[PDB]
């Protein structure tokens, strides 16, 4: 059940790299969603 | 006389049990380490890396 559950991780990661924020305010966006997604990744291999 | 080759045989009898004792620890001796205990080990090493 440990899973590889760092792609379930990476697919919110992929999942909020697009810009919320719309209108005149524009971007808002994280960027690093990906690294701290392989971060965490990094640590649940290491408990499984 | 007859006695007296009775006990040759229960010394035989002890004897057998105290050989099969020492080749047993000894085999767990001399095998000291399991094959899944060294991956144990490289688990630990893994996570530690």
């Amino acid at each position: 059940i440990t899973s590889g559950l760092k792609g379930l991780h990476m697919a919110a990661a992929a999942l909020e790299m697009v810009p919320n924020i719309y209108g005149f305010a524009v971007g808002g966006t994280r960027y690093g969603a990906i690294a701290n997604a392989i971060a965490i990744g990094g640590g649940i291999a290491a408990e499984g | 006389i007859e006695e007296i080759d009775a006990e040759k045989t229960v010394l035989e009898k002890s004897k057998a049990g105290a050989k099969s004792r020492f080749d047993n620890y000894s085999k767990l001796y001399d095998e000291d380490v399991n094959a899944g205990e060294r991956q144990a080990l490289d688990m630990r090493i893994a996570s530690q890396s």
